[PDB]
């Protein structure tokens, strides 16, 4: 699953990862939200050309193809309405169709309007170590645009799966306005034993995707980059 | 009319139990495919099962499709529940365009999608409100039953999420929880959650 952030009137390009067999016709399709996926055409493999739905203009939808087994998808002049998640799609032998992973797409008009999320980690409340004698820890990220957001927790310097919970979607801290940024908050559950050993390292890990190397950023602040940003804290002695 | 509707609002069912998803088409020929995807929160695209126009009612693993051919209506079942079978599905229909049969250029008819929840059924419910402190606060809400509704925040400066099941592998625990933060100074942790319905023996901590 890979994140893309694409200005209006530009170009953008969607890989497809998956893994084919025998390679006659590569189906393209979008989900936008709250709406029914989609076919917006197919690739012929063997003939090199692309079918596109009715409806559709003629060099809007592009599909690349660098190698043999290699498919990428390509869209001129980007609009707000291009945004969604873009899946490549191939039948089989068994009457299955299979979707190789997917892509979210996020185009906006003003490239302002990212902004990378700022994490906090919080310490857990000595009154849940008492009576529930686990200690939960919270860590939440703020004012992130778009919505793309991976959050990872890390103990000691190892990733942990176990005892960790984050929110399915982000939250939007303005529901008013439609390029609002993103809010999102998640969970870590420990032991109070656990908690309580100060040599203990506990870090919340957000990975961001943002502008890339070959973005133009004119503004004075920050550019708001691919970025990762993380929270730590370490276990209280009581 | 090629055409596939599915109607339902997200349905929240407990685990263990069975949740049915309605979805009906319209197809103008004799002889077609119905397909369920399942949808992952990463986005990930899932066959589930296939049914068969002339083929007998759809049974694999723990889902079954009940296929009505006059009626134009399969319904998917699942009968166990998993937590990890939250996401949202997705009913399609293989269209045909030739005449003389499917092609690998035909495409699927999708419906809206129908989003399910699972809810973890509590074993030992502790209702109570944390207040944490930061480092440089925050409001929890945890080990709830969930049967409990989270509803949002009336407040626009006060932000509250929805409920989230965490679990330790170990202990074999799961915890129900919430989290509800505000830009105000002077924000206190007994109003927050006022909104939502709650638990008269929900705990709160001496304040200090």
């Amino acid at each position: 699953t890979k994140s893309v952030t694409r200005p209006t009137r530009s170009s953008a390009e969607i890989t497809c990862d998956l893994t084919v067999i025998n390679a006659f016709y590569i189906h393209w399709y979008l989900h936008q939200e709250g709406k029914a996926p989609q076919r917006l055409l197919y690739y012929d493999v063997s003939n090199s050309k692309d079918v596109l739905e009715s409806g559709l203009s003629p060099g809007k939808y592009y599909t690349h193809t660098p190698r043999r087994w290699s498919w990428i998808l390509i869209l001129r002049n980007l609009i707000e309405n291009d945004s969604g998640v873009y899946y490549c799609a191939t039948w089989d032998r068994n009457n299955k169709k299979l979707f190789g992973s997917g892509t979210t797409l996020v185009v906006t008009e003003d490239l302002k309007n990212v902004f990378p999320p700022e994490v906090a980690v919080f310490e857990p409340s000595e009154a849940e170590i008492s009576h529930t004698q686990k200690a939960t820890l919270v860590c939440l990220a703020t004012g992130f645009y778009p919505d793309h957001v991976e959050l990872s927790w890390w103990v000691n310097g190892k990733e942990v799966h176990s005892g960790v919970c984050t929110d399915p979607q982000p939250l939007k801290e303005q529901p008013a306005l439609n390029d609002s940024r993103y809010a999102l908050s998640s969970r870590l559950r420990v032991s109070a034993t656990f908690w309580q050993n100060p040599r203990n390292h506990f870090r919340c890990q957000v990975q961001f995707y943002g502008l890339s190397e070959n973005d133009e950023w004119t503004q004075d602040r920050a550019k708001p980059v691919t970025q990762i940003v993380s929270a730590e804290a370490w276990g209280r002695a009581d | 009319a090629q055409k596939v509707t599915q109607a339902q609002s997200s349905v929240s069912m407990p685990v263990r139990k069975a949740v049915t998803l309605n979805c009906l088409y319209e197809t103008s020929w004799w002889s077609y495919y119905i397909f369920w995807y399942k949808q992952l929160p990463s986005k990930e695209m899932i066959f589930l099962i296939r049914q068969g126009s002339d083929e007998q009612n759809a049974k694999s693993g723990r889902y079954s499709v009940n296929f009505k051919k006059a009626a134009k209506s399969v319904a998917l079942t699942i009968s166990a529940l998993q937590l990890e079978d939250s996401a949202k599905y997705f009913c399609a229909l293989g269209d045909q365009i030739l005449y003389w049969g499917l092609s690998h250029t035909d495409k699927l008819i999708f419906g809206k999608g129908t989003r399910v929840t699972v809810e973890p059924n509590i074993q030992n419910p502790d209702p109570a409100v944390y207040q944490l402190r930061d480092s440089k606060s925050v409001c929890l809400f945890t080990d709830f039953d969930s049967q409990t509704n989270v509803s949002q925040s009336k407040d626009s400066d006060v932000y509250i999420t929805d409920k989230c099941v965490l679990d330790m592998r170990s202990m074999d625990f799961k915890s129900n929880s919430a989290v509800a933060w505000s830009n105000k100074s002077d924000f206190a942790c007994a109003n927050a959650f006022n909104n939502s319905i709650i638990p008269e023996d929900t705990f709160f901590p001496s304040p200090e």
